[PDB]
């Protein structure tokens, strides 16, 4: 029974896009035999990948079948390997799902299809070629034409990718930290984007909360690659300082509605505390009084505040910047009784610092 | 005399300040203040301690809350004819360290008598307009003037003209980085102080090319604005559409815009459109996209919103089966036909036809049109059959007889031999399916206890 396999190899390899109906059934019935592997020369993808890209637009239902079976077919873990560099991401090209409604249906699976096909190829592709791969999965998490769903694991991947960004760039001479930043634009763009989009909540929720609940993740770990302690450039700094102003917005909506809450802030408030405290020094100072003034509205926020000064060298540095803003503050207190407790509030923590760790705090 | 010493000394104490980092702050930010309050300072000393500046911000890799900016704005808004001129060098654009500080500048509220010398030179723009990089700027210093004077460009001058010879040429460069938001920023605006007519059809055209992705909900908003009549007077040129190079992408965005327009409203206008419509489709047609989608339902809603025999021509594709290929526009044809047959469109020889077309040829992406268009067609046809013959179990019949039929009970729903079919097919099936068991069940005791 097993020469079924070796009697469907044959047509796979063959079978190109050299009567519109029988060409369209003809590759449709590949697609279902080539379902079966079961099973488990390479033949036979090197057809299938030169089938995948030659399909015609048109045939929405056969394009359907076809990327089922593509997702099945890249499931082997062995051969799925080879498909990728040989077919040079021509996946990557314009082809994807080509077809109105293949667009506006199947898009999703399209890109999560070959998501994880680079999630496995991660280690086993060149910068050069994930510069092509990010690009698509950028527009992914910004497109607000997709799902939100696809937009949360577009940005998964990416914490991942960025990995390899900075390990190709390790290995070798490739330009990875021009490239890491490039899609921070792209996130923080999406931070000052869904501020905007939260309006609509005043299961969305679970949505808007799964999807920052991403970000943050993605934004801290880029960080990482980013600093590999360094100093960080000025303009390349001034996107975090964007980063911050939009980031806090978006953080809001879920109190008028904890685990979660500190879970996300904490993640969050490491995304400032790696890099070099001379380039943070700098950011919050120009931030800082919009910070307090975003915390008047949600106090969750001091959460990362209060993190923020609890513990690394980020004490120091954060008092400063804070009392500083409340000393010139200190007069407002005592007359608006709304803000008034938040700056005792605000000077109570700061005050807890110094007890913690006195060391250069006394000093501060 | 005396400013050519403080220049001197706010050098030397600027050198201590990176040195110091390697009072201060203060001290060179209140020197540099005294420029400003000094009058009959020369233009000259300008280059001096703006280099300085310069030299020490990128030392000490500071951009945001330099406390130098804001007392060195002070001093140049006073005079802006040198600085401008300055900062328009051609080696010093091209230093991109240089050309950021310029934009800076250029954002503060003390620009505002600064700007006013950038915007008295259009001219000075459109030689830098018409490489990317020179023309990246150019976009930015011809945006951010208009961001805070909104009236500027206004005027119907050929200085549009010439970024919208450049938009429509350039989409190709983006397959700067950030340059598609910025330069669409510019003509919006232009669009949004005087309807742009066929100027307002080019940004449009090249919304969605190049592969570009920052416009989110920014276009959007002239749309939306677009309606706080004008639709009559506004689609007159849209049918001319002067295309002379266009495609169906930029007709689909462009009946995108109208939709919301259509959906203002009423006047007379709406008369002579009918017979305008009509005369476009001239027989043969190579659009095998979302176009014909998009078109055909635009029809049949602006219609009966606001001779017709011409307009079914348009379905008789989609009533062939060669013509209408692509099912999609194939299920928005049927779509058609239920908007259409509203008021006295009500044919038997038709009923039937569109009827089964949407239960026949069932699928997922089918589903979401048929589905729609069920809707229309349920208050309109199965009240003929109701008070006709039935005809629903008919192919209700078919199908069953060949052996899915959930679409077929979704219909009967809303509306006594079929009783029987439900039942004794959705039992086999049930052995998820459960969703329409339940609801067709208390349809059917409720529709007993009715008769």
């Amino acid at each position: 029974n097993i020469h079924n396999v070796v009697a469907e190899f044959v047509p796979l390899i063959m079978n190109t896009i050299a009567y519109a109906d029988f060409i369209a059934a003809q590759i449709k019935t590949l697609s279902f035999l080539a379902y079966i592997i079961r099973i488990y020369s390479q033949q036979m993808v090197k057809g299938m990948l030169q089938l995948l890209s030659n399909c015609p637009a048109e045939t929405a239902h056969l394009r359907k079948e076809l990327l089922i079976a593509a997702k099945h077919i890249l499931t082997t873990e062995l051969r799925n390997q080879f498909i990728p560099c040989m077919d040079k991401l021509f996946d990557e090209s314009i082809l994807i799902g080509s077809g109105y409604t293949a667009r506006e249906t199947l898009r999703p699976l399209a890109y999560s299809t070959l998501a994880d096909l680079v999630h496995h190829v991660r280690q086993h592709l060149p910068l050069s070629d994930l510069s092509l791969a990010v690009q698509l999965f950028a527009k992914n998490i910004d497109d607000e034409s997709l799902p939100s769903s696809i937009q949360t694991m577009s940005c998964k991947l990416l914490l991942n990718l960025v990995d390899c960004i900075r390990s190709k760039s390790e290995q070798e001479s490739g330009n990875g930290r021009d490239v890491l930043m490039r899609m921070l634009e792209v996130f923080v763009l999406k931070f000052h984007t869904i501020a905007r989009y939260q309006l609509s909540a005043i299961f969305q929720v679970t949505d808007c909360r799964s999807l920052v609940k991403t970000l943050v993740c993605g934004v801290k770990t880029i960080t990482w690659g980013i600093t590999s302690n360094k100093q960080l450039q000025p303009k390349e700094t001034q996107i975090y300082i964007k980063l911050v102003k939009y980031a806090m917005q978006a953080l809001d909506i879920y109190q008028v509605q904890m685990k979660e809450e500190k879970e996300v802030l904490e993640h969050f408030a490491g995304v400032f505390t790696m890099m070099n405290p001379l380039t943070f020094k700098e950011i919050f100072q120009t931030t800082v009084p919009y910070m307090v003034e975003r915390i008047s509205k949600n106090y969750a926020l001091q959460i990362v505040a209060n993190s923020f000064l609890a513990n690394p060298t980020t004490s120091a540095l954060f008092a400063t910047i804070l009392v500083e803003y409340l000393l010139d503050r200190l007069p407002e207190m005592g007359s608006n009784v709304e803000l008034s407790n938040l700056y005792l509030k605000l000077f109570k923590l700061v005050f807890g610092s110094v007890s913690l760790f006195a060391a250069e705090n006394e000093q501060m | 005399k005396f400013c050519d010493q403080m220049m001197q000394h706010l050098r030397k104490w600027m050198e201590v300040v990176v040195i110091t980092h390697k009072e201060e702050m203060k001290i060179c930010s209140a020197i540099i203040n005294l420029f400003h309050l000094i009058p009959a300072a020369p233009q000259t000393l300008v280059k001096p301690l703006l280099e300085v500046v310069m030299k020490t911000e990128r030392a000490m890799l500071i951009e945001a809350g330099s406390p130098f900016r804001e007392p060195l704005i002070k001093f140049l808004t006073r005079h802006p004819s040198q600085t401008v001129e300055l900062f328009m060098m051609e080696a010093t654009l091209n230093d991109p360290q240089w050309s950021r500080m310029f934009m800076s500048f250029l954002k503060h509220k003390d620009a505002r008598p600064l700007r006013d010398v950038l915007a008295a030179n259009p001219n000075r723009f459109i030689t830098l307009l018409l490489r990317l990089d020179l023309q990246f700027q150019a976009i930015k210093i011809i945006s951010i003037i208009v961001k805070n004077d909104d009236s500027w460009l206004a005027s119907q001058h050929s200085l549009v003209s010439q970024l919208r010879r450049v938009w429509v040429s350039e989409n190709f460069q983006e397959r700067n980085w950030k340059e598609p938001k910025l330069l669409a920023y510019c003509l919006l605006n232009y669009c949004k102080r005087n309807y742009g007519d066929i100027e307002l059809l080019f940004q449009l055209l090249r919304a969605f090319t190049g592969r570009f992705l920052c416009n989110m909900t920014f276009l959007k908003e002239y749309m939306e604005e677009e309606i706080p009549q004008k639709r009559a007077l506004f689609f007159r040129f849209v049918d001319f559409n002067d295309p002379n190079f266009g495609d169906e992408l930029k007709a689909k965005v462009l009946q995108h815009i109208l939709n919301p327009a259509f959906l203002y409203s009423n006047p007379e206008s709406i008369t002579s459109v009918f017979i305008t419509k009509v005369l476009d489709p001239e027989k043969q047609a190579d659009m095998l996209d979302s176009l014909r989608i998009y078109l055909l339902q635009y029809a049949t809603l602006l219609v009966e919103h606001a001779k017709l025999r011409r307009l079914m021509t348009f379905a008789w594709p989609c009533l062939l089966s060669k013509a209408c290929v692509d099912p999609a526009c194939k299920y928005s044809g049927h779509l058609l036909l239920a908007h259409i047959i509203a008021k006295f469109a009500i044919h038997k020889k038709i009923v039937l036809q569109v009827f089964h077309s949407l239960l026949k040829a069932h699928a997922m992406e089918a589903r979401a049109i048929v589905r729609q268009a069920m809707a229309i067609l349920t208050p309109a046809v199965p009240a003929r059959m109701e008070d006709g013959h039935q005809m629903l179990t008919h192919w209700t019949r078919k199908i069953i007889v060949e052996e899915l039929v959930h679409i077929l009970h979704l219909i009967v729903q809303h509306f006594h031999h079929l009783v029987q079919h439900m039942v004794s097919a959705m039992q086999r099936l049930g052995f998820e399916q459960r969703r329409l068991a339940v609801d067709l069940s208390e349809v059917v005791i409720k529709w007993e206890l009715q008769r």
